[PDB]
């Protein structure tokens, strides 16, 4: 269940859902397995907050343990496109593809809580059929990992070459390993 | 009120409007002008999307639901303006230092402003939302404002050349007042 | 001269007789005003004068006579009012150029939309600014016109009024007094359709009755009182940063005024929350006001600077600006004083003083008659 | 759960939900496996579009894996019977019948992310029954096979032949390589 | 099937769920295993709740069998970073992540219920695959036991080695033993 | 309505009403009192929860969304009105008996009412929600309309002297005839 909560407007007296509240403030909440329905409803939600106030920043609080790479490419457009600057934080914690859009934000926004941790990995996909439909497939597999390193390097600003050793299997890092690592800015503490 | 739209349909359509005593008023060599600014909001709001949208045909569909079909098919033709460009801007803003000019005269002052400072004041005031009369307004708080203290409280009080420059480094315009 | 001018200044009568008039008028001021020292000669200022007197405005001579007093206005309202200085600027500046000749030809001297918090001046430098230049104030409450029907009071009557004296209370007072200053206070309560009375008022500088007067606006000042934005401002996020509701003010401002009126507007003032240290000038401003009220009575308070600070303290509230410091001096000071007043030292003899001691943290009053 | 978010308008307070609202906005959601259901109410809502302002542009966000062939048809019927010229951006991933009604969107209006991936193949249909059934059936599905490729040439300006030897099997394109092919217009790369 | 209940205001009746009703006196509700959507729901509760009052003291009812450990550092995090106090009262019971969340509480506000019962032990996570990969997962976890600990140690008072030590296995703490565990500063009883 | 607060500024700021038909009120003689339940109901309803949380300042944060900063700003002070306690309502039972023996003295009839007497009305008559408007019943009820009745026609047709005591056991007010 979601619990209402009341908002004092100049109008009078109004009723809005918890995360429809939280939207008015432009808190976006980015939760469980990255999917082409909840990604999508993420991207409408960045397109309106544009409209209402493009100077006003956007915050995005990330909470995911990944999901579909395709459906979580389209968030982060969505965020370099618009010119309000989507502010990411990591809560509890995020995968590959969580902490990609986390390290996607605006320099001197992402934030990380202390206690909270990330994981990044080679994107793993499995595709079964004739070897030369596997030729085709497998390249594209090979694009986008470079792509998202490319891009994970980008924001990072570390070499290639670290984000291709580090990325080749799992690696977990806390709150102050990921500040120096550089996918996050500062850790929020009594902002 | 929608009811004034009545009234003009004779007007375009037969040309004569009749008075409640009965006398009838000839509109056949009178021209006839109106001006709307429907649909200004939709034209000033932005929408929704990765790619922005003209809302000029927004403005049209409000026009529909305004007018009656059988009031805009007795015009002419709906002449649908444009916002201006910053080229026609620079033209802009000489029409009002003129303007300006013929007010100085009176007062027996000349005004000289450098192409440099006239290009550097349609960047501050340029507003393709809010069209020229912002240019008005950066140019009364630059250029009007430093003459009129001048003008009242010295340098000006009797007619004298006045030259306006720009400082490329302070990128601040200046001025030399020049009495006598 | 006097053909220009009849035609910028003298309405409602048409040229070959306007200037006539002028003529004519100029001609019996210069012959029985002087009866030793006459000018024989009709010089250009005695025809400037003369428009002046006819339309009730002021002339063109300005750069000798009244230069000090326009010289001086914004010095002046700055001691009547702390704070906010963007807005006198705007006021006196936009009065220096109409009286410069710089002034818009058909727009009124000035359209400003004072926007703020509470007690922070948006109202009293309007009423000021009037003062100084000794000038009627037209005040109109917007808080009567809500409805689309009341509007119409603004250019008439009501629908079908026989009864005589069915001329627009906005048209008529403004005819009475060319040169006066127009506070429309509260505009946002307004019908969203006084904006469009106001589109030909800013921009064409008048405005006609249904009778058909036409209304001069080109030499009043025009002010709006409007608290739109404080809520937004005010209002806290609800996140783990907190946001910068630095715009919300002016998108709340957007949406009320459509985009056609704004530009209309000469400048927007953001009237701003009253500073520790304005409160200061404002806790000497309110107890010079009570040394006048008590100047009538024959009573004489002096005050010392350690309980001025105390009372700041007490009373400086950001929300609410400056007018909880009435509060407190009504408390600390009219309190004691009323009572006295009535009946004891304070009948008469006057000579008051008031200090305080830094451990009681108390004011103490003593009366010497 | 989908936000509710407020439009302000001179009227008074209006509450939308974050698709409506953007639908307001000319905006369409193609998201997710095509079907039947999911086809008619796009269908539904160029429509509704149409008669609200035929002159505008209509929009079309596909971020989909592609589906049913035959119901996407109804949307390529739409684009081209309504007289607004149907814009069509891809987010994420656009898949067989994804492209189909991304390249058949208005010329010059076209639009790819810079990270979207699109991919395009030949139908794939099979039918158990008789042999006689198979053979009306096999030329059932070529016919169709043959229908989108010479559409896909049109829009694309491709021969027929260059569309057959290349949807013959799996073939990813990447933003930029769609534009050299014709998919799209160009990629949109803007703030 | 939740109730409404009505709310006497100025202006006339109204209507909520007897959850946003509790909400509005600032009683949050803590319920079921801890999960990605849940914890989300909560920190959204307190975030509407600070910008209320951040004087007054956040009130939360823990039900808790026990969660995954990553959702509920959100949570924990949240409660940290907020102005207001926290006040966390344990109902029937609280298991590893939900007696995490009750010691977390602020210093005087927490409370136990006499009959509840508090349960904490060592995460459960598991993992399987390559060895390298096992090595990984199977170190972080140890460092998410140090966390877990070292966070408990601190709220409890007790030295990190005394947390080891109990902690090896599941043990069931009464309400009273609690207090002097250091998990809650009293029993609650009505005054 | 939100648009009565509209009037009142003006009021409160201005000092001076014009009425549409056009004429000017001037009234700054004239004190404004407004009577207001606004903040009673959260103070005296408790939180809904196991701890009890303060209500102190709650009373204050509905006056201020409930009256908007520049109503409140013209306002010279806000007063509350206090409960009222054990200690001050012995004052009202004795201002209504002794203002009912006032009348009674014109008439000749005297009351001698015991100080435990006015303890038990005064329970019956003060109500924490509805305040002292019950106790003007309970005090005509209780105390004039017996004597009243016997006055009219009773055993005692004139003469006063009344006395009045409570009973434990049936919660009632002894009745004295004398004659
Ligand atoms: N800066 C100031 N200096 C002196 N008096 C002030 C100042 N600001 C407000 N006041 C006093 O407060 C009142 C003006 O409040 P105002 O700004 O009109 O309120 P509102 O914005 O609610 O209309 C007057 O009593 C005025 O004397």
């Amino acid at each position: 269940l979601v619990p209402m909560v009341i908002e004092q407007t100049s109008r009078g007296e109004r009723s809005f859902d918890i995360y429809s509240r939280l939207l008015k403030e432009r808190v976006i909440f980015l939760t469980g397995q990255v999917e082409d329905h909840m990604a999508n409803l993420i991207v409408a939600q960045m397109l309106f907050l544009e409209a209402e106030n493009p100077e006003k920043d956007i915050y995005l609080y990330i909470n995911s343990p990944g999901g579909v790479i395709t459906a979580g490419m389209s968030i982060y457009d969505t965020m370099q496109f618009i010119k309000p600057d989507v502010s990411t934080i990591c809560m509890g914690q995020a995968a590959s593809m969580g902490a990609f859009l986390l390290t996607a934000g605006a320099k001197g926004k992402r934030f990380c809580l202390p206690n909270s941790r990330v994981m990044i990995h080679q994107p793993l996909g499995g595709y079964q059929g004739q070897a030369t439909d596997i030729e085709i497939h497998a390249r594209e597999i090979l694009k986008v990992k470079g792509r998202m390193n490319e891009l994970m390097a980008l924001h990072t600003g570390q070499s290639l070459e670290q984000i291709e050793r580090d990325t080749e299997r799992d690696r977990f890092l806390s709150a102050p390993e990921a500040v120096e690592y550089g996918l996050v800015d500062s850790i929020l503490t009594h902002r | 009120h929608p009811d004034v739209f009545n009234i003009l349909l004779q007007v375009m359509d037969n040309g004569t409007l009749t008075d409640n005593n009965g006398r009838k008023a000839d509109f056949r060599n009178v021209v006839l002008v109106m001006t709307t600014n429907a649909g200004v909001r939709e034209t000033e709001r932005k929408s929704i999307g990765l790619i922005h949208q003209d809302n000029s045909t927004d403005a049209m569909e409000e026009i529909k639901k305004i007018f009656t079909p059988e009031f805009r098919n007795r015009l002419d033709n709906i002449i649908w303006f444009d916002h201006l460009s910053t080229d026609v801007i620079h033209q802009v803003v000489d029409k009002f230092i003129v303007e300006l000019q013929v007010q100085l005269d009176q007062k027996g002052v000349s005004l000289e402003v450098s192409q440099e400072a006239r290009n550097w004041l349609a960047e501050k005031g340029y507003d393709r939302a809010m069209g020229a009369r912002p240019m008005a307004r950066v140019i009364q708080d630059n250029l009007k404002k430093p003459l009129a203290n001048e003008l009242l409280f010295g340098s000006l009080v009797d007619g004298g050349q006045v030259t306006v420059a720009l400082d490329k480094e302070k990128n601040e315009l200046t001025y030399g007042f020049q009495s006598a | 001269a006097a053909v220009e001018l009849a035609v910028k200044y003298i309405n409602d009568r048409h040229l070959p007789d306007k200037a006539i008039d002028v003529i004519d008028e100029a001609g019996a001021r210069a012959r029985l005003m002087p009866v030793s020292k006459r000018k024989k000669t009709v010089n250009v200022a005695d025809i400037e004068s003369v428009v002046a007197r006819i339309a009730r405005i002021p002339e063109k001579s300005v750069s000798q006579s009244d230069r000090d007093t326009l010289k001086n206005l914004g010095d002046r309202l700055k001691m009547l009012v702390f704070g906010q200085d963007k807005a006198i600027e705007a006021l006196t500046e936009a009065i220096k150029m109409a009286r410069a000749g710089l002034g818009h030809e058909h727009k009124p001297v000035g359209s400003f939309l004072f926007a703020g918090p509470t007690g922070v001046g948006k109202t009293e430098v309007t009423v000021q600014l009037s003062k100084a230049l000794g000038i009627e104030l037209l005040r109109f409450d917007m808080s009567e016109y809500m409805e689309r029907h009341t509007v119409s009071r603004l250019i008439g009557a009501p629908p079908g009024y026989v009864g005589f004296d069915q001329g627009g209370l906005l048209t008529d007072a403004v005819i009475k007094h060319p040169h006066a200053v127009l506070l429309l206070d509260e505009i946002e309560k307004a019908h969203p359709d006084v904006f469009n009375i106001l589109l030909q008022v800013m921009d064409n500088g008048t405005l006609t009755d249904n009778n058909g007067r036409k209304a001069d606006f080109r030499n009043v000042v025009l002010v709006m009182t409007t608290n739109a934005g404080v809520r937004e401002t005010e209002r806290k996020s609800i996140g783990l940063i907190h946001q910068d509701n630095s715009t919300d003010a002016m998108e709340e401002i957007k949406k009320i005024f459509t985009p056609e009126f704004r530009n209309r507007l000469d400048n927007i003032i953001w009237f701003d929350h009253l500073s520790t240290d304005v409160i200061h000038q404002v806790v000497d401003k309110f107890i010079v006001e009570l040394q006048v009220q008590l100047d009538q009575k024959g009573v004489s308070l002096e005050v010392s600077q350690e309980a001025r600070n105390w009372l700041a303290e007490k009373g400086y509230d950001r929300a609410m600006g400056a007018r909880p410091m009435a509060r407190v001096i009504q408390d600390n000071l009219k309190k004691p004083l009323a009572n006295e007043l009535l009946f004891g030292s304070l009948v008469d003899g006057g000579q008051v003083t008031v200090a305080l001691d830094k451990e009681k943290n108390e004011l103490t009053y003593g009366f010497q008659s």
